[PDB]
Parts: structure tokens; C-alpha cells; sequence
């Protein structure tokens, strides 16, 4: 075993869970009981990055659609999307650096920073039905802290 | 012969130009037991003077400025407002003709970005690490008008107003953090705006803002060629110390290390290491 | 025509409800349909802006409506459903409009009422929130409990906090008032902790020198901890034949967060740099890094 995966599944800081919303698109919303079901379990392969002192690189993908997370520009600015990919070939261990995100976890609270744009962070907004994007600012309008729960 | 307590630096009196500033003479209550009312029913005067900064000439200051522009109330020093050159030191003195106490304050007027950058050191404000409702109060701001008047506070995170934050709330002259995360850590500015005899006035205040590690975490200290290493969880007001001993006390090198959240780290090389956080002592001894 | 917006948002009947068009930000012009919906705020279902009000909405309502947005160049357009209920008997609330939401004891952490983001005044501020457990009233004095805005507070977790929450609030439509209500199933988790991986083995220590053997790594900690080797200053790389890495982890039942994290250096054919420089185990989390070595 290359790298060690586990499947779990996030939230963000004011609950809402993640839901993939029509392909190559997740959305955050707030979920009814009987609806738990329809969460992206994601699959936390833990990478190979740049050492850092408290940091700890991991790849985003979803599982078993064979998709993954990943960082790229698009008019200049840093946009999160998912790339597909062959499930052979993957999970690498060193991944390319657009794959790879910097753990951030303080007391079970999660944020990926993109190693490939440093300051950015998968951000969710405060409003409902709305996709998961990638933002410019932690502690402002767009909520950039998760919670994890195991499978 | 004067008492002469010396310079006050229990300021934090450096100040943005074209900005109100009243200073109250230190003495009072501080260096002296007594207030101005007392002190004046006493029979003594309170004067002022100062010297300039690249200066060592004790000159008076100038209380005919246009608009009344430095002016002095009781035991209040009044700029309104500061200007660059009025950086230096000002003395206070209450003299009688038996009796002469004095100390003076740094007054450092500063230069400002049209997102409130300067060379100000910023004071630091931590914060507890997700524990319940924390509030900030705009400082300073106590004096500058009357409640008869109220002003217009205006909250900022770096160059971006507050407006619409996830977990934070202004609250007039309050600055609410609803169950901070690291996400909190930055500068925060207050701009609070008042009228003065038909003039506007701006007072301005930024700090830092460091969240930090809860009480309810906090804990004795935790032990782990000779490495004696150390975890201390952090706690406010404490002094975190690390020693071997033999019995009573060969080279050592101490290295402090600190986390996000600064939890301090503390190893110390090379029969029995110890160590005294404020939440205690322990001491474990090695093969 | 169609794609479905096939996630069934069940509300509270007799009571105001407001459904927007899930569009991705690229919306147009928004037009409401039924299985169109009136334009006139009077008629107890209508469309205002680009929302479909139900004011209130009856039961009777539940079924499919649609949301057409159209350019001329383009108008694909979305189907969504909504569900609405009665309250179940000798109950404020009905079990399939419950959000779940949870927290960890010893914690302070806050709740959140769903879908209220339209129901705000025009200096876009909500109506004060009434909180409510199990259909009975909450003490908001800032020691147990605190509302600001959409939150409720909670401080101290511990398990007695285990209940279905009600947030409510009063909105004004046209001169009469309107009540929403949220239902919150609260339901506890394992506290939690600032936690260092701390490591097992390796242990500081020789070996004695050969010339396909393993090497083990043994960490207690979180499994989103991690635990690595690296040798000469740098990581054991995907290309380096004589040196793999193999990571495992075996949880606990006990207690998550102290759960052994194993990984393998399987190095293979021994070479003479190896008795020269020390292989060390790196166990690390945003809370704090541990090391270990063995020298060969
Ligand atoms: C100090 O000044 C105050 C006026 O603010 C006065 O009430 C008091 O009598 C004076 N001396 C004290 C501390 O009694
Ligand atoms: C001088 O000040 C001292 C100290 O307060 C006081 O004892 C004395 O009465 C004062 N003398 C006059 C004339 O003000
Ligand atoms: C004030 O005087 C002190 C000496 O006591 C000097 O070191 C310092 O540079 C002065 N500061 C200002 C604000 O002029
Ligand atoms: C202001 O905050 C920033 C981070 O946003 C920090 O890097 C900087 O040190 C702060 N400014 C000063 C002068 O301390
Ligand atoms: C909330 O209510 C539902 C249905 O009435 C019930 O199944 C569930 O146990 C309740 N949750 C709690 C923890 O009170
Ligand atoms: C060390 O890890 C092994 C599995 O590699 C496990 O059996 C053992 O219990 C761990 N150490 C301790 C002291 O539990
Ligand atoms: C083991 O070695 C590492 C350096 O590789 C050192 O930092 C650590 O303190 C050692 N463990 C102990 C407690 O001897």
C-alpha cells in the first residue's frame, strides 16, 4: 500500500453538508434527516507535499466516481473543480500539486489550504444550495472550516 | 528637586495624525495617591512642558495655537488634533513651593495607509479557541465626546469592512467572535467618527487578534545524549520553566517551540528532568 | 426542457415557506410553473422576484413545480418537489422536516436554522429567533444558552443537551404576520481535544548490520494524524528501489483518537550509506511532531 486512504465525510463549521449536485459540481446545503444518504463520501489519501511544520498534504477525491478535487486558474484566478481520472493509475503518492491540499486540523476542525495556491481554501458560502468553490480569505464572508465524520 | 518618576511607558500612546488625543497626566492615583480636585484643594499647581524629538531643550507648549488646537482641561492634556511634530515627550509637574513631583509620557504621532497600515506596534488581544461568545471593545475611546452625542463606529478586518462575517458580529463598540477557530487570527480595526463643534473627528484603533488555547484544556505539564522535552498547554499567565538535576544542578541547549494554537514545546538536552507550569510541578527521571 | 433537482426540501404546512431557482451563480430571467404560478402577491401561492412564496402554504401543495430561466439562446430549465406536513400529533414538528446537526460534549459549539436567508429585513437583518426544545421554551441567558441570529449558542455540551431543537421566527408579508419554523435534531459526539501523535517505536536505538527487511513504525494517535520515514534529511520517494513505504492503520474502538497509525520501511537489499546516517520516524499534526530513530 503506496499511500493510505480513509473514506469520510465533511461539513462545514455551520453544518451544511456536501452534495454532489448534477456531476463535476459539489454544492453545500443543509440536509433533512431522511436525505443523509445523498453526502459525498470522500476518500482522505494522504500525500506526499511539501514538509511542513504543522501542515499535512492530502488529496480530495470522491469515491468511486473516479474524481478527484483539484486546483487550476481560470481568467487568472485560482478555481477548484473536479478533474476525472483512471482509477489504476490512482492514488498516486506524489501527487501533481494541483491534487495536493494542506490538512489544517485544530481540535477536529479541518481546512485545506490548495498547496497549489498557498492562501487559498476550499470556502463553502453562507447561503443555501450553493457549490463549493475556492477562496482568497479565511475568517470573512465564506466559511472555510469542516468537520470530519468517518466511514 | 523633583520627584522624578521618569517616563510613563504604561502607554500605548503612539497616534494617528489628524487625530483627537486627550492624555491624562500619569500622576494622579498612579504615581500619587490623589486626584486633581485633591491635589488642587492641597494648594498645588499642575504644569506642562516637554522637549522635542532630536531635542534636549525643555521648551513649554504652545496652548495659542489656531483653533485652540492643543489645549489643556484639569488634569487632561488635549490635541485636536496631533500634528507629526508634536512627537516627543511630554512633562507633567504639580509643584507647590515645598513640594514637586513630576513624570512624563511619549507621545509618537504616526502616519497612516488607506488600509490603516504604520509602523505601529499592534497590541494583542488573544482569544480562546471555541468558547462560546468572546467580545473586543474598540480602546481608547472613553472621553473623546460625550454620550450625548453618538458616534459612528465602523468595524474592519484588514482592508475589508465587517459586513455579513460567518462568525463574527459588530455590535456597536463591541466586536462580537461567536466560537472562534484559527480562521479568526488577523488585525481588526475600529474607526469611530464623532462630531465636535461642527467638525468631524476620527479616532482610530487597530489590533491583533491571536486565538488561542482554552482553559479547558489547560494542564499540568506533560513529559516526554538526553532529551528532556516538554508540552505545556497554554495557559495565560504562566511561567513555563524546564530543568534537569543531578541533585542540585556537562553542556544544554534549550529550545522553545510553539503550535497554532501556543501550546509552548519546550525541550532542553543533556538524573531527573522537571518542570513548573502554573497549573503545576512535575518531575520524571531517566534510564 | 428538463434536469431534476431531485433533493425532496420538505417544509412546515400552514406556515410561510420560499423556494428560490437552484441555479449555479450563471442565472437571465426566472419564470415559476406549476405541474404558471400567479404574479400577484394576493394569490396565496405567486411569484416575487425570482422566488415561489407559499403564503402559507397548505398541504395540499406538495407535488412539483418547475424554474425556467430563458435567453433565447438558451432555456434548459429545472424541476424540484416539495413535500409539506402537518405536525405529527402531540408534537410542534413532523420527523421528516428535522435537520441533523451535531456537536461534541465538553465543547461549546452553535446550532443552525436552515433556510431563513430570505426572510430578512431590508437592512438585511432576520427576525430575533425563538428557541425551542422538544416544544418547550429555551432560557436565553448567556450561560447555557445564546441566539444571534441564525445561531443558537450552546456551551458545555454535555448529552442531557440531546433533543429536537425549534428555531422560530415572525415574518411580515403584506401586513399580516408569518411564522417559520426549523426543526434541529441535537445529537452529541466524543469531545474534542488537542491531541500530538505520539510514537511507539522505533526507540532511539542500533541494530545490528546485515547485508528484504523490514523496519516498523508505530504511532499512537489521531488516523488523521500521519507517520513517515525519512532518511539523509529527505523522504523515501515512489522511484527509490531499494526503499518502500507501506501505511496501515488499525483504528480503536475505545478511543478513536488513540489508535495505532503503523508504517512499514521496507528496505530491501542493504547498501554501506546505511550504517552511516540514522533512519527516523516522523510522527506529526497540526498540534504538535514527535521522531524517532534507529541507526543501522
Ligand atoms: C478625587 O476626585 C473626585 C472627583 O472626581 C472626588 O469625588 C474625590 O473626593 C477626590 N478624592 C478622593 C479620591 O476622595
Ligand atoms: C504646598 O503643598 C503642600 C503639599 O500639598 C501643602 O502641604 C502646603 O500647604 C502647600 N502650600 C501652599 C501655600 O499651597
Ligand atoms: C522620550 O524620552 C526618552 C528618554 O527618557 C527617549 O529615550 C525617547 O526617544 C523619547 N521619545 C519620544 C516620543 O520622543
Ligand atoms: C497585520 O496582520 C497581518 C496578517 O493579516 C500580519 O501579517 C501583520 O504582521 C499584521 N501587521 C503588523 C504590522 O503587525
Ligand atoms: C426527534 O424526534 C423523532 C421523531 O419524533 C425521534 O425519532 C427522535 O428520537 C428525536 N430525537 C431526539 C434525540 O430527541
Ligand atoms: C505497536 O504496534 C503494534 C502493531 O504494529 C501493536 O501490536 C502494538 O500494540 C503497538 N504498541 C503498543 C504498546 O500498543
Ligand atoms: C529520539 O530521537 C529524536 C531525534 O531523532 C529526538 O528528537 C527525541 O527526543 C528522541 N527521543 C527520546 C525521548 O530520547
Amino acid at each position: 500500500a503506496p499511500v493510505r486512504s480513509l473514506n469520510c465525510t465533511l461539513r462545514d463549521s455551520q453544518q451544511k453538508s456536501l452534495v454532489m449536485s448534477g456531476p463535476y459540481e459539489l454544492k453545500a446545503l443543509h440536509l433533512q434527516g431522511q436525505d443523509m444518504e445523498q453526502q459525498v463520501v470522500f476518500s482522505m489519501s494522504f500525500v506526499q507535499g511539501e514538509e511542513s511544520n504543522d501542515k499535512i498534504p492530502v488529496a480530495l477525491g470522491l469515491k468511486e466516481k473516479n474524481l478527484y478535487l483539484s486546483c487550476v486558474l481560470k481568467d487568472d484566478k485560482p478555481t477548484l473543480q473536479l478533474e476525472s481520472v483512471d482509477p489504476k493509475n490512482y492514488p498516486k503518492k506524489k501527487m501533481e500539486k494541483r491534487f495536493v491540499f494542506n490538512k489544517i486540523e485544530i481540535n477536529n476542525k479541518l481546512e485545506f489550504e490548495s498547496a497549489q495556491f498557498p492562501n487559498w481554501y476550499i470556502s463553502t458560502s453562507q447561503a443555501e444550495n450553493m457549490p463549493v468553490f475556492l477562496g482568497g480569505t479565511k475568517g470573512g464572508q465564506d466559511i472555510t472550516d469542516f468537520t470530519m465524520q468517518f466511514v | 528637586r523633583c520627584d522624578d518618576w521618569g517616563l510613563d511607558t504604561m502607554r500605548q500612546i503612539q497616534v494617528f495624525e489628524d487625530e483627537p488625543a486627550r492624555i491624562k497626566c500619569p500622576l494622579f492615583e498612579h504615581f500619587l495617591k490623589f486626584n486633581y480636585s485633591t491635589a488642587h484643594s492641597a494648594g498645588l499647581t499642575l504644569i506642562w512642558y516637554w522637549t522635542r524629538q532630536d531635542r534636549d531643550l525643555e521648551e513649554p507648549i504652545n496652548f495659542r495655537l489656531p483653533e485652540n488646537r492643543i489645549s489643556k482641561e484639569k488634569d487632561v492634556l488635549w490635541f485636536r488634533p496631533t500634528l507629526l511634530n508634536d512627537t516627543g515627550n511630554y512633562t507633567c509637574m504639580l509643584r507647590n513651593t515645598t513640594y514637586c513631583s513630576k513624570v512624563a509620557f511619549p507621545l509618537e504621532v504616526v502616519q497612516k495607509d488607506s488600509c490603516f497600515n504604520s509602523p505601529m506596534k499592534l497590541p494583542v488581544h488573544k482569544l480562546y479557541i471555541e468558547y462560546g461568545i468572546q467580545r473586543i471593545t474598540c480602546p481608547n475611546v472613553d472621553g473623546y465626546f460625550p454620550s450625548s452625542v453618538k458616534p459612528t463606529i465602523t468595524w474592519y478586518m484588514g482592508c475589508y469592512k465587517i459586513q455579513n462575517f460567518n462568525n463574527v458580529i459588530p455590535e456597536g463598540m463591541n466586536l462580537s467572535f461567536l466560537i472562534a477557530l484559527i480562521s479568526n487570527n488577523g488585525n481588526y480595526t475600529c474607526v469611530v467618527t464623532y462630531p465636535e463643534n461642527g467638525r468631524t473627528f476620527h479616532l482610530t484603533r487597530t489590533l491583533t487578534v491571536k486565538v488561542v488555547g482554552s482553559p479547558k484544556n489547560a494542564v499540568p505539564p506533560v513529559i516526554h545524549l538526553i532529551p528532556c522535552t516538554v508540552y505545556f498547554s497554554f495557559l495565560m499567565d504562566s511561567r513555563n520553566e524546564v530543568w534537569w538535576t543531578i541533585d542540585g544542578k556537562v553542556t544544554i541547549n534549550e529550545s522553545i517551540s510553539h503550535s497554532r494554537t501556543e501550546d509552548e514545546t519546550r525541550t532542553q538536552i543533556l538524573y531527573v528532568c522537571h518542570a513548573r507550569s502554573a497549573k503545576g510541578e512535575v518531575a520524571k527521571a531517566a534510564k | 426542457k428538463e434536469r431534476e433537482e431531485k433533493i425532496i426540501l420538505v417544509s412546515s404546512a400552514n406556515e410561510i415557506d420560499v423556494r428560490p431557482c437552484p441555479l449555479n451563480p450563471n442565472e437571465g430571467t426566472i419564470t415559476w410553473y406549476k405541474d404558471p404560478v400567479s404574479t400577484e402577491q394576493a394569490s396565496r401561492i405567486h411569484q416575487h422576484k425570482e422566488k415561489l412564496w407559499f403564503v402559507p402554504a397548505k398541504v395540499e401543495d406538495s407535488g412539483h413545480y418547475y424554474c425556467v430561466v430563458r435567453n433565447s439562446s438558451y432555456c434548459l430549465r429545472i424541476k424540484i418537489s416539495a413535500k409539506f406536513v402537518e405536525n405529527e400529533p402531540n408534537l410542534c414538528y413532523n420527523a421528516q422536516a428535522i435537520f441533523k446537526q451535531k456537536l461534541p460534549v465538553a465543547g461549546d459549539g452553535g446550532l443552525v436554522c436552515p433556510y431563513m436567508e430570505f426572510f430578512k429585513n431590508e437592512n438585511n437583518e432576520l427576525p430575533k429567533l425563538q428557541w425551542y426544545k422538544d416544544c418547550k421554551p429555551l432560557l436565553l441567558d448567556n450561560i447555557h444558552f445564546s441566539g444571534v441570529k441564525d445561531r443558537l449558542i450552546v456551551m458545555n455540551v454535555a448529552e442531557k443537551h440531546r433533543g429536537n431543537y425549534t428555531c422560530h421566527a415572525s415574518y411580515t408579508y403584506l401586513g399580516k404576520q408569518y411564522p417559520i419554523t426549523r426543526v434541529i435534531e441535537f445529537i452529541t459526539l466524543e469531545e474534542n481535544k488537542p491531541t500530538r501523535p505520539v510514537i511507539v517505536s522505533p526507540a532511539n536505538e542500533t541494530m545490528e548490520v546485515d547485508l528484504q527487511i523490514q523496519l516498523i513504525c508505530n504511532v499512537t494517535g489521531q488516523l488523521s494524524d500521519i507517520a513517515y520515514w525519512k532518511w539523509n534529511g529527505s523522504v523515501i520517494d515512489e522511484d527509490d528501489p531499494v526503499l518502500g513505504e507501506d501505511y496501515y492503520s488499525v483504528e480503536n474502538p475505545a478511543n478513536k483518537r488513540r489508535s495505532t497509525l503503523i508504517t512499514v520501511l521496507n528496505i530491501s537489499e542493504i547498501e554501506s550509506r546505511f550504517y552511516k546516517h540514522p533512519f527516523t520516524c516522523f510522527a506529526k499534526n497540526t498540534h504538535g511532531i514527535d521522531a524517532a530513530y534507529i541507526q543501522l
